[PDB]
């Protein structure tokens, strides 16, 4: 079985949001939806990542610091695939029966939150990104940030994240191309894992202040309520180095 | 700390 082939099988089953269409919509109402099914997608990513070749060869410290730090990259890239694959137009489809669709983005304060995650499937639609680069990428992504001290299996890492960086230039090898083609589009897709650490820096400023305003009445389900808990220490003091693969 | 993320890591699938 080719590793690629691994990635695809525990690709996670769609969610639905159980969003009431009947109801007239609001920011509040689908801000607060949405961070309910964000606690159940964190669960499935959990079950995921146990599941990718490696992985649970780490130390069980390392498993928890990975899925902390990256946990809203993983969310944010899922979410740029599906609504890739869903619309050819600028809609986030975060579920079925949920899509912000053009009518929903003119809400008060949605399209300031929208447009850091329409950027994540505009780039996957300019880019054409296949299913098996996408698989290798999301992967890569669980593999993009570490503590500033590093980790307690930190050589394994090392080598586990070099194993998925070669079956994402694999991936690449098959789209028709020569070397020249094939060094444009290997820059092309990790520069594109590089400005994932921007757009969740910016998720992350809404996330944080959403979470700490408590007069928002902003519900996070406990999944989500305590790694931002975990995470907003960590970024308070400088304990993060996000790998990059350009500088 | 990180109560649930460590049950969902160290219970079996
Ligand atoms: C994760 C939350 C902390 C966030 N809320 C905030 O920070 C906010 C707005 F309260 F401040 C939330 O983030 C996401 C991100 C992805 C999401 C969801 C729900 N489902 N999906 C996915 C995941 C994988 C997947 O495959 N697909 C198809 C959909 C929620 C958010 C962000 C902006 C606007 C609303 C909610």
């Amino acid at each position: 079985p080719t590793l690629v082939s691994l990635l695809e099988v525990i690709e996670p089953e769609v969610l639905y949001a159980g969003y009431d269409s009947s109801v007239p919509d609001s920011t509040w109402r689908i801000m607060t939806t949405l961070n309910m099914l964000g606690g159940r997608q964190m669960i499935a990513a959990v079950k995921w990542a146990k599941a990718i070749p490696g992985f649970r060869n780490l130390h069980l410290d390392d498993q928890m610091t990975l899925l902390q730090y990256s946990w809203m990259s993983l969310m944010a890239f899922a979410l740029g695939w599906r609504s890739y694959r869903q619309s050819s137009a600028n809609l986030l489809c975060f579920a079925p029966d949920l899509i912000i669709n053009e009518q929903r983005m003119t809400l008060p304060d949605m399209y300031d939150q929208c447009k850091h995650m329409l950027y994540v499937s505009s780039e996957l639609h300019r880019l054409q990104v296949s299913y098996e680069e996408y698989l290798c990428m999301k992967t890569l992504l669980l593999l993009s940030s570490v503590p500033k001290d590093g980790l307690k299996s930190q050589a394994l890492f090392d080598e586990i994240r070099m194993t998925y960086i070669k079956e994402l230039g694999k991936a690449i090898v098959k789209r028709e191309g020569n070397s020249s083609q094939n060094s444009q589009r290997f820059y092309q897709l990790t520069k594109l894992l590089d400005s994932m650490h921007e757009v969740v820096e910016n998720l992350l400023n809404y996330c944080f202040q959403t979470f700490l305003d408590k007069t928002m009445s902003i519900e996070f389900p406990e999944m989500l309520a305590e790694i931002i808990t975990n995470q907003i220490p960590k970024y308070s003091n400088g304990n993060i180095k996000k790998l990059l693969f350009h500088q | 700390e990180n109560a649930l993320l460590r049950y969902l890591l160290d219970k079996d699938d």
